[PDB]
């Protein structure tokens, strides 16, 4: 089955992010939505940057894996 | 606090395959299709470029499909049920069983 | 003695690809299909085998098709109309426009 | 739907056995069948009207050759077996 970990999360994942392919795969596989650059306004979380979308919650690749290990959302890191 | 668990291993039966979700889909079927295709290592295309191999559609055959065949003759047109079934059986099923063809 | 007229060059639409006529065909269709496929350079198989690429059938989807797909996942199933259409328009039309799939 | 592209009816009524070993067998079969002929299989050689090359397959039938196939086409009719 496919775990529901990132339910409700609309993440902007920059294509230049290290290990981008595997990050998208697992994030999406586990109920996350990605947001296209032109739709940045709808993002709930943003990865890799802090000033691209100030309103969104900033996260790092480490946060994606941390969520997966706990099988739930954890504190933004 | 929960103990750290290993990363669930995901099947790769969609690897090397390029999909394009055509038209509109009922309810939450669109992201459901995106989930399965992505989870199992398939590739999703934005436009219907030359890399697209399978065109998923809930709608009936469309004149657009014929035009697309002009540039990409090897295209396959399939229904969402195909991808859903691949997930149930956790294996790559023959798309022919869910193909979409024109109405004579 | 009668004058010599040109030998018409036969159009190579199917480029040696492998066909099998499955099931029964009404009237003189079987013979007509053999004539066109042969003329347009398609190789007719004597029976369903693993080299077949196109199964031409006037019958609706058949469980035998599903079994065949297991040893030949690349199989295509097409209505005789496809072949008749290639002749009419004098070109290779997409077989997808005349494909045979399980009845929805 | 155009006389220019319509296949010729040249070998109508001819039941030919074309031995696989014939030189240019593939194309001969293609043009023969394309132009409304019928091929007979090796187990039905007795019902052949014509036989290409081998004189012994069915002595009762007419003996023809590749030359005969192209001659029929060029003349647009069934010429005397050669």
């Amino acid at each position: 089955v496919l775990l529901d970990i990132f339910t409700g999360v609309r993440l902007y994942l920059p294509p230049s992010t290290p290990d981008f392919s595997r990050l998208r795969r697992y994030f999406v596989a586990f109920d996350g939505d990605l947001v296209q650059e032109f739709d940045m306004t709808s993002a709930t979380h943003v990865l890799g940057s802090r000033d691209k979308n100030p309103a969104a919650q900033q996260v790092s690749p480490e946060w994606i894996w941390a969520c997966i290990r706990k099988r739930r959302l954890v504190a933004p890191s | 606090e929960p103990p750290d668990l290993p990363v669930p291993e995901l099947p790769d039966f969609f690897e090397g395959k390029h999909f394009f979700l055509y038209g509109e889909f009922p309810g939450d079927e669109r992201r459901r299709l995106i989930r399965y295709v992505t989870a199992f290592n398939g590739e999703l295309e934005d436009r219907m470029n030359e890399r697209v191999q399978f065109v998923i559609t809930a709608q009936e055959w469309d004149p657009n499909f014929e035009e697309a065949l002009m540039e990409n003759p090897s295209l396959a047109f399939v229904r969402p049920r195909w991808i859903y079934s691949c997930n149930e059986k956790q294996k790559l099923l023959p798309h022919q069983l869910y193909g979409v063809v024109p109405q004579a």
